[PDB]
């Protein structure tokens, strides 16, 4: 490096922004890598992009204290590197699915059927509460194609005697992506019907803010994490709500009596907000916060 | 008095140590939650396929029962057996019925 | 009170009165609440005044 | 500034202090869900009773099942429970000896409030002793004897 | 002493917050209110 | 006027007598309705046809 | 490390470590492969101190 005071006062910049926020530099790595920023040098970052990146560590790191996740633990729930060898649960997983699965089922192009076979040894591998949460796990995993393998795909590399030569790298990447969706569901206690809801409509009722919807990264998760929240504090009106944001009825009117807001407050803050119909988190929220400020 | 003190801060220290050994001993139980997780996985499995081979012989006894009366009509099992509300169970209750 | 004239509690209105901000700061209301107290008390008028 | 001759202000501040700690609920979220559907059925070759037997006897079976699986069910969640408790009481355990350790620097603390207040006591000691030992100095001998 | 007092109000939130989260898993539970609930309806029809 | 002053302090002491929020009584005793089939109505009537 | 397969890099990034940090212990140390708890625990007490 060149000993000048644009270098130095970057590597201080990183320093400080690790400091602030109560992150080792190790901790600050990952967090930036799990950001939107990752694949940008921060002395590469323009003037506007620095207080989004510190905007954004700030929000992380309150969000983590607030719901107890270590920054360990959020690296290992969101991390797309693997370890790369079969683990033993995988082992066991696929030695007691074996048995149980045929070619003829694997090879059905109904992958609702083939997510709720394979439903109950995903909940027993990962520790699930049901084999339901568990299906819809795996339809998540299906829609992410982590490493291009479909449920099909996973279902015929199971029925396979070891006839495993390169395709253990795409078998152990989907295995460790649904345990990563797991891990990350049972984290944020997100409840079963919040589930369907969200995977049955693809995360078009989550939303993203230009972004296509249903991704697993940090922001998502955020996302999915305050969703949760607004629908408990929604209270016993919470499932009707939710079935009314599933489908696209949800008025302003039925917001504002169900949360027991004012209809005027709620309609002034669908105005200045800009959005005109309720269709999505991103737009309740957005709303929300208006009220708010 | 200092000397006391001291001691209620060992006395915690050894609570934290007892919580510790209690949470050893659970995960290192017999019967623990991989045993239980994986004893209702296979068993959920199980009863899954034993539904679909219970409501085949439903049906070809009803199929018996309607050539026994000459009554094409009759209808008993109505499906709605496996419900989502209970994940499955009372299956085999209705079945009965 | 040495008005008699007519204000608009309309919250939606651009552009607001004095009068309403000081009838607003005087009951501890904000615009919805004072529009909410006007429909319940039926003091309301044409143009929501 | 309407401060006193020594600086110490005139008026009796206010704060408006906090409205109250904030109450946070849970609550049940159900969905949608269906039931399952039927297909038409075979058509066996032995008469209605010996089927009907034999059914019987692979239904009572189903049942057995679905006994099983709801009391595995049920052991599984106490379980469950019983570690989030365990988790729990750790962090409990670690905030409480953190207390601990500050009632003992407390009590440090107070030994040095009894230092201070002993080297008080000695001093005035010293002084009384010393103005005892000395008695009547030279300048009351002095008067006397003039 | 006032630091210890802050620290035992922080215990106390503790506290509370552990509380909500086992009434949140009591709610997640696979066998909950509402599927007990479910079981013993059909299980009364049936059984009447 | 008096009644109607008598009845609201009535029906507040009540309410703080027996622990219940207001937002909880009007959720009891309103007769709005969301006018929607909420997914515990479509459940019941799938489980009862 | 049952196997054979247990690097330094999957090492560091499982214990959280820095990876120059566990490079400079393996070399420190004198062992080049992670082959038994030995190897590991020499090359944690180099990061240790």
């Amino acid at each position: 490096i060149t000993l000048s005071v644009f270098v130095i006062s970057s590597l201080y910049r990183l320093t400080l922004l690790a400091r602030v926020h109560q992150l080792t530099v190790n901790e600050l790595c990952m967090l930036y890598g799990l950001s939107p920023f990752n694949g940008k040098t921060t002395a590469s970052l323009s003037s506007g992009e620095l207080p989004r990146l510190v905007i954004w560590l700030y929000q992380v790191t309150q969000w983590l204290t607030e719901a107890e996740i270590t920054t360990e633990a959020i690296w290992l729930l969101c991390t797309p590197e693997f370890s790369g060898n079969i683990s033993p649960e995988i082992s066991n997983l696929l030695n007691n699915l074996r048995p149980s699965i045929s070619e003829d089922m694997a090879q059905s192009h109904n992958r609702e059927l083939q997510a709720e076979i394979l439903a109950p040894f995903i909940a027993a591998t990962l520790h699930l509460a049901s084999p339901d949460m568990a299906r819809y796990i795996l339809l998540w995993t299906d829609n992410l194609r982590p490493g291009g393998l479909d449920i099909a795909g996973f279902m015929t590399l199971v029925l396979k005697e070891s006839l495993n030569a390169n395709e253990t790298t795409q078998l152990v990447q989907f295995c460790h992506v649904m345990a990563q969706l797991s891990l990350s569901v049972q984290t944020l206690r997100l409840s079963e019907a919040e589930l369907s809801v969200l995977v049955i409509s693809g995360f078009a009722v989550l939303g993203a803010k230009n972004q296509p919807a249903g991704q697993h990264n940090i922001d998502t998760l955020f996302s999915l994490y305050r969703f949760h929240q607004w629908i408990n504090g929604l209270g016993n009106p919470g499932s009707d709500t939710l079935d009314m944001l599933r489908q696209q009825t949800l008025t302003a009117d039925r917001l504002a009596s169900v949360m027991g807001l004012d209809i005027s407050m709620v309609t002034q803050a669908m105005v200045s907000a800009g959005v005109n119909q309720l269709q999505c988190w991103q737009d309740i929220n957005t709303v929300l916060q208006w009220i708010d400020v | 008095r200092r000397e006391a003190a001291q001691m209620q801060v060992e006395y915690q220290e050894t609570q934290q140590a007892h919580t510790q050994a209690q949470l050893e001993l659970l995960q290192r139980k017999f019967t623990n939650k991989a045993l239980y997780s994986w004893m209702r996985g296979k068993l959920s499995a199980i009863y899954y396929q034993f539904f679909d081979l219970t409501q085949s012989f439903c049906l070809m006894a009803q199929e018996a029962l309607r050539r026994e009366l000459t009554d094409n009509g009759v209808t008993f099992i109505r499906g709605g057996a496996w419900n989502g509300t209970t994940a499955g169970l009372m299956a085999g209750e209705t079945l009965l019925l | 009170e040495a008005d008699g004239n007519t204000v608009s509690i309309d919250p939606d209105e651009e552009q607001s009165t004095f009068a309403r901000s000081a009838l607003m700061r005087g009951l501890g209301v904000n615009s919805g609440e004072l529009y909410q107290l006007g429909k319940l008390a039926g003091v309301l008028d044409a143009q929501n005044t | 500034h309407n401060l006193s001759i020594d600086g110490q202000p005139l008026s009796l501040a206010i704060y408006a202090e906090p409205t109250d700690p904030k109450a946070l609920l849970t609550s049940m979220v159900q969905a949608s869900q269906g039931g399952s559907a039927v297909l038409p059925g075979t058509l066996s070759l032995y008469r209605f009773p010996v089927m009907l037997e034999r059914t019987r006897n692979l239904v009572a079976q189903l049942t057995q099942f679905g006994t099983s699986l709801l009391s595995m069910a049920e052991h599984d969640d106490a379980d469950e429970l019983t570690t989030l408790l365990l988790q729990q009481g750790m962090e409990l355990a670690t905030q409480s000896i953190r207390i601990q350790q500050r009632t003992v620097d407390e009590v440090d603390a107070d030994i040095a409030v009894l230092a201070e207040s002993r080297r008080s006591a000695q001093n005035r000691l010293e002084k009384y002793q010393q103005l005892y030992d000395e008695d009547i100095n030279h300048g009351e001998q002095r008067a006397m004897s003039l």
